[PDB]
């Protein structure tokens, strides 16, 4: 049978519209993404037994991502324009894994993703760490790709 | 065009199985009526399977709709041949059939009724008939005394000093303990083919009381303040013959008729004349025998294990669950558990090893028991305050 | 095959006519052997089809439930066999003369448990070999040591041979012993095994080849009788 | 002063009434039997510096069990019923601890047990461990027995 | 007496009616399936020591299932369908352990589970792990089987 896939590689691709490049941005700490169904229970009068579960609407987690405290990109510049609320800009993200080659194995693919949260990390004096901030994003929808889904 | 599926009509009886209760069934030990085996215990469930199997006229046949009527839930017929006429004859055919050794094999290897009854000993009112009444109790009273758990249910003649003679008659304690006669004959109402009325013993209106007040009420009860149902009156009231009244025999229950209330049932004490002796007040014999068969239900479930310690502690946690529920049930009398009932089983308390080595593993209980209202004892008090 | 050893149980039968009451338990049982290898079991079956169960299959159908629920050291008594009902209706008045002395073994249905065989003693009444449970103890006793004990058959007769003999029985005696087959709070009231050269037998008798080995061991018997005392007194 | 009880021999016995045999079943973990009593607090209007506690209503807790999935026993095979609702049946249950010899120092006897909960282990590829299923059952009374109380 | 069954050998087979073919598919880490009776406790009048508990309504868990990130199943495309609302059917499972021949002892035999959750493992740089990721189905019925109830 094939190898199942590790979790060290990958890649993120981010599309705004304020911004003209694609832009592609090295991470420490993708969190990952969930995609519930929202059922929901309901008791009928002669029936004890067995349940009955109804199906309503699709909820999609949240993507939550880590990285070091580095030089300015286009995407800690484009947290900065939407927190300050000078923008509501919203991208189309591309993640997507990479076997030993270098090919893409699962690729995950948000869309209208908007960056709703900064998250600095502690400043102590004796710590020997690396300044760590956490970025997250609320997209709209989620569509799974790859050979190994 | 073959078969024609409609609606149709038939008198067809479609009967209900199975009723339980076996320490109150009666069981009928009359002749049969004039193609049930001449021997085997026939299970008579509602009032029409009576009909169908017994008739509408005879002297079984009446006793049977008398207890029906009278709110009998399931009853058993013993039925003994298609006896002779001439009935100064049946009747001294009756008691030496049931004197024979096949009475025994057909009561113990019975195991579904616990009442028995002979309703056809009433006609020796017609008919030596002291001769004939006390071998007619006296076979009765020992073929309950060796059954483990049968009770009889006798009745006296109707002439005074004969009924008197009967009760200032010899029975052992054992025996008397487990029987009883009612007095007056009933006058019912059904008609005797002609203006004039079917006269019953009150026998078949008992047995039916005394499993309706123990299936509505609780076996514990009593079988007394309950309404005949379809009686006219009984034949002789007390008023009239104060004989029997002599406190020289065996103890007797009285049917009588009230004004605002019908013909009751006025009495629930056995045949033991003895005043400390809780063995009188039949709710009292039949509570304790159906104590007997419930608690030798669960024993023999626990019958071939070993006689290790393990298993006489499994026998008191079941027998002491089902006995804490029937006390706080109402059965039994005790404000607190200590004083209501007991559980001994042990090595060293019941058994000693000799008894544990030829298989024995023996389990006391200890009762206490509820007692009749039988006298309100009224008293006023002025309290003059100033 | 008693008289030649080979560790059977048999199980008869009884009359297939109705014994009436008045026809002795002395004449009845005259056919069977005294042998307390045997039981008898009388009241035969009317099979739901109609047809006639022999009463030895009904014995030998609560032997199965038994020998797997509860083992071959409890009695095959109380287990309800399914299908089958007794032509006749028992009582134990009836069963109190037929018990001591040949022991007939009833079969007799109840409210509840239905069709039991009802009751488990053997062709002998004796303060070894009553009880079909400590008779079927040791036969599976004594076939499950000798199934064991082939495997050292033409090993050489020699004490270093007769430790491996006492250790293999006292191997397998422990693990009965605490599955709860033997009667005893402690290894040396339940079983013993004992081999020697002036303990179990001689040197003149280890020349014939003879290896003599005995073990004693302690069974359970069960209860038979059960009595309800009862006391009551009124408002009190 | 006698020694005290300790917590790893102890036998159980069923009694329901579907079943015609009383039927002995070996658990592993018995969780333990409370009964609580459930008093109120009340105040008083003067009355500031002591308490006072109204006695109502006895609470017992509930009987967890637990032991392998081994072959079907009449009380695996009872819960099977209850919990497809095809009975509702209850029984008579007597727990006990056991001495050194044989003899039984405590009894717990409870009545009308019903099964309300069956709980399966969790199936894991790396796991080394027995298939536990965990059982629970609601009782209406109970009754202490024994000498060591 | 026979051995208690272990929990690391395990088939599942489904069946949907999209799909023609029943196929079977290796999974990690079954959770485990509970079944409760939910009844309610009655307070009496002048009954004080005993309680009243009155059965209700049979509650049946949830089969959550972790396999590692791999090939596309017939199952995790299924999950995606649904998961996208292109469908809504739901498959008969039947799960069972296997002894050391190769004899199913236990089978659990699930009706109609609905797929309603995904959740894909983290993504972290320095981790040495497999991407894992959990799926959770909600059933009607329950219908245990086998021989070690």
């Amino acid at each position: 049978m094939s190898t199942p896939a590790v979790s060290h590689r990958f890649l993120v691709n981010f599309l705004f519209n304020n911004i003209p490049n694609p832009f592609d941005i090295a991470f420490q700490r993708i969190s990952g993404l969930s995609r519930t169904l929202e059922v929901s229970q309901h008791r009928e009068g002669g029936e004890n037994v067995r349940n009955l579960w109804l199906a309503e609407q699709v909820n999609h987690g949240s993507l939550v991502l880590e990285r070091g405290v580095m030089n300015a990109s286009p995407l800690t510049l484009q947290f900065d324009r939407v927190l300050r609320r000078e923008s509501t800009q919203w991208a189309n993200v591309v993640i997507m894994l990479l076997n030993e080659l270098s090919l893409p194995v699962t690729t995950w693919t948000l869309s209208h993703a908007l960056p709703v949260r900064w998250q600095m990390g502690d400043l102590d004096a004796g710590s020997n760490q690396v300044l760590i901030n956490t970025l997250e994003l609320r997209y709209q929808d989620m569509r799974m790709l790859g050979v190994k889904l | 065009t073959m078969v024609l599926p409609g609606v149709s009509y038939n008198e067809t009886l479609l009967t209900q199985a199975s009723n339980d209760d076996p320490v109150t069934m009666p069981l009928f030990i009359g002749y049969t009526p004039p193609p049930v085996t001449v021997m085997q215990p026939v299970s008579v469930g509602s009032l029409t399977q009576a009909n169908s199997l017994f008739g509408q006229r005879g002297t079984l046949a009446y006793s049977l709709r008398h207890f029906f009527e009278n709110g009998g839930l399931q009853c058993y017929v013993l039925p003994l041949g298609p006896g002779k006429g001439e009935p100064a004859a049946r009747l001294q055919e009756l008691i030496a059939a049931l004197q024979t050794p096949q009475m025994l094999e057909t009561l113990l290897a019975d195991d579904k009724t616990g009442l028995v009854l002979v309703p056809e000993l009433s006609e020796l009112n017609e008919v030596d008939a002291d001769a004939l009444w006390y071998q007619g109790w006296q076979v009765l009273l020992t073929l309950c005394r060796q059954a483990p758990q049968r009770f009889a249910l006798l009745e006296l003649p109707e002439d005074p000093a004969s009924a008197v003679t009967l009760t200032q008659q010899s029975f052992s304690a054992d025996q008397c303990q487990r029987g009883a006669a009612w007095w007056p004959r009933l006058e019912t109402s059904y008609q005797d083919e002609s203006s004039a009325p079917v006269v019953l013993s009150p026998l078949p209106a008992v047995a039916a009381a005394i499993q309706r007040s123990a299936h509505d009420n609780g076996v514990w009860k009593a079988p007394a303040n309950i309404a005949l149902a379809k009686t006219r009156r009984p034949t002789q009231s007390i008023l009239t013959s104060q004989a029997l009244l002599d406190n020289q025999g065996v103890s007797c229950n009285l049917i009588r008729s009230f004004v605002g209330k019908g013909v009751r049932l006025w009495g629930c004490r056995t045949l033991l004349n003895e005043e400390n002796t809780a063995w009188r007040y039949i709710q009292i014999r039949l509570l304790v025998s159906s104590v007997e068969h419930y608690l030798s239900k669960l024993a023999r479930a626990y019958l071939f294990e070993p006689n290790t310690a393990p298993t006489w502690m499994k026998l008191k946690g079941q027998v002491w669950t089902w006995l804490r529920q029937q006390w706080l049930a109402g059965a039994f009398f005790g404000t607190v558990e200590d004083e209501a009932f007991s559980l001994s089983i042990g090595l060293d308390e019941t058994m000693t090893e000799d008894d544990i080595r030829h298989g024995k593993m023996i389990l006391q209980v200890r009762l206490a028991l509820l007692a009749p209202a039988e006298f309100i004892a009224i008293s006023l008090t002025l309290d003059l305050r100033d | 095959v008693v008289g030649q050893g080979y560790r059977i149980f048999g199980l008869f039968d009884g009359p297939k006519e109705k014994i009436a009451g008045t026809a002795k338990p002395d004449e009845v049982m005259e056919e069977y052997p005294t042998s307390p290898f045997g039981a008898v079991f009388y009241p035969w079956g009317t099979l739901a089809s109609g047809a006639a169960v022999p009463p030895s299959a009904i014995a030998a159908a609560s032997i199965t439930q038994t020998d797997r629920t509860r083992g071959v050291w409890k009695a095959p008594a109380n287990q309800a066999v399914n299908g089958v009902t007794p032509a006749f209706a028992v009582s134990d008045d009836f069963q109190g003369k037929y018990n001591q002395g040949k022991a007939l073994n009833m079969i007799r249905t109840f409210s509840g448990q239905g069709t039991v065989v009802w009751g488990a003693r053997t062709l002998e009444d004796s303060d070894n070999w009553r009880y079909i449970p400590v008779r079927r103890l040791f036969n599976a006793v004594e076939r499950d040591i000798q199934k064991s004990l082939n495997k050292l058959v033409f090993e050489p007769n020699s004490q270093p041979t007769w430790q491996r003999v006492k250790a293999a029985v006292d191997s397998y005696l422990h693990s009965l012993w605490q599955q709860g087959a033997l009667a005893g709070n402690t290894p040396a009231d339940a079983w013993f095994v004992q081999v020697g050269k002036d303990l179990t037998m001689t040197q003149e008798e280890i020349n014939q080849g003879k290896m003599i080995i005995k073990i004693g061991l302690a069974a359970v018997r069960p209860a038979e009788f059960i009595i309800l005392q009862f006391s009551q007194d009124i408002a009190q």
